[PDB]
RNA sequence: AUAGGUUUGGUCCUAGCCUUUCUAUUAGCUCUUAGUAAGAUUACACAUGCAAGCAUCCCCGUUCCAGUGAGUUCACCCUCUAAAUCA
């Protein structure tokens, strides 16, 4: 299918059942499915916690390099597995979230202080 | 200056090839697996001998022997602490790096901690890994209850020590703690129990003798090569031994007395055997009854 | 029965035994062959035998056959390049006028392991889907994993049914 | 999704969208954040592609695929 | 520097080529010169607005 | 009924009454399903017990309340195994309903794990061509100067409080739309005591 | 193989073109603005809510 | 297909039909629980609500996704070369 435009992109298929997500790390054109036609499968994510306690990453590094060179845009949930995997820098977003809730959580404390303090 | 032969040197090779032995029958033994119509040629005495010879080929390379190795260190490298993501997350992250031609040893496996360390994959999790992802045929991701040690006695009590031994393997890496410690253990029952021959022609003997040359309790051994008539392979064993320990009693006995042959057994079972006197006795008969064979 | 004579050459198993793949730059494969004399024996085995295997091995190459046009048989090759190859086959027999082009004009067996091994990466072991093109479909196949909610239910805590209930 | 034919909703006819708070020091080093990770990036994927267009010339007239192309003419000399 | 990861798959092949060195690989950024984000665009690759009036 | 062999239930294979019920043929040498036409139906049925009641013609397994299909019962479920080739046996093969079809199956795998059935274990080949750890992704990376020092790997992961010019600037910008100003946040993530 | 020719696909494109040539919009059609509801009159668009002061 | 029933007073041959197996819809009768998957007969007509916005104005997007199976060798390979991504 002859798009208008259009890019390929390394994103997240969301395949599973229901209550059971699993993701597979695809290159696709921008305008495809979600769950349709892609390029190239270049690892797979599974984001529940096995028997190990593990969240499993599996990634193509030799195939995600040779896509970043022929022009392929990144997803930001993409973006973000790549940071925590050390291939690139910590997203930004990801350093203030952790920031947000630091400030969130430091804010709990005095509520719960006072709260034994004062009674 | 003097390096003692490592294991995979040709002169052990030779030494532990010949051995081990090659009964093609053992080693060609029926499987109990699905079973196809057999297939018939009209063959003559010299097509025969060839494809006997044929078949004395292919079974030296079922028989080559597995390289033994010194157990892994672990791997305790930290390749970045990321502190802002501590708290986070609650679970780990395992990315494990599964481009194709790369030689599984060569693979980055690496594990982002609640913490936010950032290290590398333990021995453990890295071989897990590469049974996910690289799923190879008889290794399982969860460890086997067979290697449980009240599960490996009834499979000794069986006799069923080769196949505790194909079973490990095809789990555990030769270098792994687990691999060494079931092959230790496996070689240790053969040796209470006297089971030489039950790893005879397979690729498993001459580990068990590397095992128990550098341990010094090749006397069980010997014993059993004397009471079967396989003298070669016990002075062998004897001559080997004095190479792994050139500076021991046995070894500077030789030296002195330049024995050769049976002379080899003797000087070895008084100075250094433990079961010297045992040795003596079983030697002995067995010269007496080849002196009778010989008139 | 199957008919014909010698219907083995009707097999698949018979048609894939053929050594000879020509190089890419084999095009056309002109057989004239004499249908009687007993010099052109080999030829006519060849054209019987062997033909049917250098086909199915080069399904893009062109084999045309010419009956007595003249007094002896020859094979000749018209390469991409333009250049054109006469094997005269008088006097061969079949499985010599097979080896003999094998050697002048066939892929040697280094380049054939090649290309099967370039093929071999095309499936990746770690990739799921379909059965038609990877080994398991979703990762509630690996052991260890959070099985299928379709064969082990999943907890409540888990399913989105009840999540929101307990928040409320 | 809708077309561009599709009318308008209703509902949506006096729907405004007003824009969120602004943490002047959040905002200011999300900013820079922004630059700073882009910019590494950049220079990444450059890396990225240039490896990539070698790697094709490489194939195309390498030494070795030079070198390979004349022993084949050779050969079949 | 380069990021963790993609820092210690460049050390690796160099020890396994055989180079011997302990110099630090890092990116040159020096050729990305980051624009502003308010920069003045291309107006001549920009497009116009349809004439469907209402 | 309440077999007393339960506990043991391989002794009921080496009783007297066994002998004389079944001698040496196997337990479902006998049995023969009840089925309209030729070519039998390519299922067994599912249960023979329903709520405690058995059916007509009960299965070689529900028939003799005696034979427990158990992991340790290695003679009963030799039975059920190809001796030649180490299969099991399909249910239609010897006419075992599909609930003791399955509780054979997964006995006769649990015997096999805890090595009390014997079963061809292959000779497999090694994983590795090479066992070199000495490459990089094995051993130890040289650490970076940046985690020698303590300090983040990229100097803009820290918060550095922006210059009061600068804030000014926001505040001009998004007047009327802002937010209390956030410091510096807490260098270490806290907790509810 | 043969496709049978559109010729009233190409006619009406050829028209369209030509009469977004004829009948553009002129800026001060396009980009008039009422300065109470802040709408542009041409499309009836809200401008974003940053814009209006 | 491991086959079976059926031509005749009977036998053999040939032959069609049907039986036994496995799935999907609909009908009758009947029906406890949980998880998962799947789910108009009709390219016939459709009440009502919703399905495309975003954004310091310009632009961009609404050409996608989603739907259907009416029509029907426009889908694949090669050659060539637009638009698009790689700031
Ligand atoms: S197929 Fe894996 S979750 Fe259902
Ligand atoms: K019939
Ligand atoms: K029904
Ligand atoms: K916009
Ligand atoms: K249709
Ligand atoms: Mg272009
Ligand atoms: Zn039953």
């Amino acid at each position: 299918k002859a798009y208008r435009g259009g890019h390929l992109t390394i994103r997240l298929a969301l395949g599973g059942c229901t209550n059971r997500p699993f993701y597979r790390i695809v290159a696709a054109h921008n305008k495809c499915p979600r769950d349709g036609r892609f390029v190239e499968q270049l690892g797979s994510y599974d984001p529940l916690p096995n028997s190990h306690g593990e969240k499993l990453v599996a990634l193509n590094l030799d195939r995600i390099r040779h896509w970043i060179g022929c022009g392929a845009h990144l997803s930001k949930p993409m973006e973000k597995l790549l940071g925590l995997a050390g291939f690139f820098p910590l997203h930004p977003m990801m350093i203030t979230n952790a920031e947000r809730l630091r400030r969130k959580r430091a804010r709990e404390v005095l509520l719960a202080s006072q709260k034994t303090d004062a009674e | 200056e003097t390096k003692k032969p490592t294991f995979m040197d040709e002169e052990v090779q030779s030494i532990l090839t010949k051995m081990t032995g090659l009964n093609l029958q053992k080693t060609f033994k029926p499987a109990i697996q699905e079973l196809k119509p057999p297939t018939y040629k009209l063959m003559t005495q010299a097509q025969l001998e060839e494809a006997t010879r044929q078949a004395v080929e292919a079974a030296k390379v079922r028989l080559k022997m597995p390289p033994v190795l010194e157990e892994r260190v672990p791997i305790n490298d930290v390749l970045a602490e990321d502190k802002i993501l501590e708290g986070t997350e609650t679970t780990k992250y395992v990315f494990t790096d599964i481009s194709y031609s790369i030689p599984h040893r060569e693979r980055f496996i690496v594990v982002r901690e609640p913490s936010g360390t950032l290290r590398k994959a333990s021995w453990e999790e890295r071989d897990r890994m590469i049974q996910v992802y690289f799923p190879k045929e008889g290794r399982k991701i969860l460890t086997p209850i067979i290697f449980k040690e009240e599960n490996l006695r009834t499979m000794y009590s069986q006799d069923r020590h080769v196949d505790v031994l194909n079973l490990c393997f095809a789990q555990f890496e030769p270098d792994s703690t687990e691999y060494i410690k079931v092959h230790h253990k496996t070689y240790e029952d053969i040796d209470k129990r006297g089971k030489y021959d039950l790893l005879r022609s397979t690729r498993y003997f001459g580990g068990m003798v590397w095992y128990f040359v550098n341990n010094k309790k090749i006397d069980g051994l010997l014993i059993d090569q004397i009471q079967r008539d396989l003298i070669d392979d016990a002075t062998n064993l004897v001559q080997l031994y004095h190479v792994l320990h050139p500076d021991g009693q046995s070894a500077q006995g030789a030296k002195d007395q330049a024995a050769e042959g049976i002379n080899l057994i003797k000087v070895f079972a008084k100075t250094e055997a433990q079961k010297g006197a045992y040795i003596e006795l079983t030697l002995q008969t067995y010269q007496e009854a080849l002196s009778r064979h010989s008139a | 029965p199957m008919k014909g004579r010698f219907p083995i050459r009707r097999t698949l198993q018979y048609l894939s035994q053929g050594n000879v793949v020509f190089k890419d730059s084999v095009k056309v494969m002109t057989v004239n062959y004499n249908t009687h004399g007993e010099l052109g024996e080999g030829a006519r085995k060849f054209v019987f035998f062997n033909i049917p295997q250098i086909q199915y091995k080069n399904p893009w190459v062109q084999i045309m056959m010419f009956k007595n046009m003249t007094p002896s048989p020859f094979l000749r090759f018209y390469l991409d390049s333009g250049e054109q190859v006469l094997v005269d086959v008088e006097t061969k027999s079949n499985k010599e006028i097979m080896e003999h082009i094998r050697k002048i004009l066939g892929k040697n067996e280094e380049t054939l392991r090649e290309e099967e091994e370039e093929k071999k990466q095309l499936s990746h072991p770690a990739n799921f889907g379909p059965r038609k093109y990877c080994l398991r479909e979703c990762i509630c196949e690996v052991e260890g994993q959070v099985p299928c909610p379709s064969l082990v239910p999943l907890p409540k805590e888990m399913r989105g049914k009840y999540k929101a209930a307990l928040k409320a | 999704r809708k077309t561009r034919h599709d009318p308008l909703a209703k509902s949506k006819i006096e729907r405004v969208n007003m824009p969120p708070a602004v943490d002047p020091a959040e905002f200011f080093v999300l900013m820079e954040r922004y630059q700073h990770y882009r910019q590494t990036v950049r220079a990444l994927r450059m890396e990225f592609v240039s490896e990539v267009q070698r790697k094709v010339h490489e194939a195309r007239a390498g030494v070795l695929a030079e070198r390979k192309a004349l022993k084949d003419a050779a050969e079949h000399r | 520097p380069y990021p963790p990861l993609l820092r210690a798959m460049i050390i690796a092949e160099r020890q396994k080529n055989g180079d011997t060195s302990t110099e630090e690989p890092m990116l040159n950024v020096q050729r990305i010169r980051m624009e502003p984000w308010d920069y003045p665009a291309k107006q001549e690759d920009k497009g116009r607005a349809k004439g469907t009036p209402v | 009924p309440i077999s007393p062999y339960k506990d043991e239930p391989w002794k009921y294979l080496e009783s007297e009454e066994y002998q004389e019920r079944y001698g040496s043929r196997p337990v479902w040498a006998d049995y023969r399903r009840n089925h309209k036409g030729g070519v039998p139906p390519q299922r067994t049925r599912k249960t023979c017990i329903r709520r405690n009641k058995v059916v007509g013609n009960p299965c070689p397994i529900c028939r003799d309340h005696k034979l427990h299909v158990d992991f340790r019962n290695v003679k009963l479920l030799e039975q059920f195994v190809c001796a030649h080739t180490g299969i099991i046996f399909y249910a239609p093969y010897t006419g075992v309903c599909v609930k003791q079809h399955k509780r054979l199956t997964q006995a006769i795998q649990k015997a096999r794990d805890h090595g009390l059935l014997i079963y061809h274990i292959p000779q497999v080949e090694p994983r590795d061509l090479d066992f070199s750890t000495s490459h990089g992704a094995v051993s130890a990376t040289p650490p970076a100067p940046t985690l020698v020092s303590g300090d983040p790997w990229y100097p803009w992961y820290n918060w550095k409080q922006p210059p009061e010019r600068e804030l000014s600037r926001l505040r001009r910008l998004y007047q009327g739309h802002l937010q209390e100003e956030s410091g510096p946040p807490p260098e270490s993530m806290p907790k509810m005591p | 193989k043969k496709v049978r020719p559109r010729l009233i696909a190409e006619l009406a494109r050829r028209v369209r073109a030509l009469r977004e040539q004829l009948n553009r919009p002129r800026d001060s059609q396009l980009y008039a603005v009422d300065y109470e509801t802040l709408t542009r009159p041409f499309s009836g668009r809200r401008l974003p809510v940053r814009a209006w002061a």
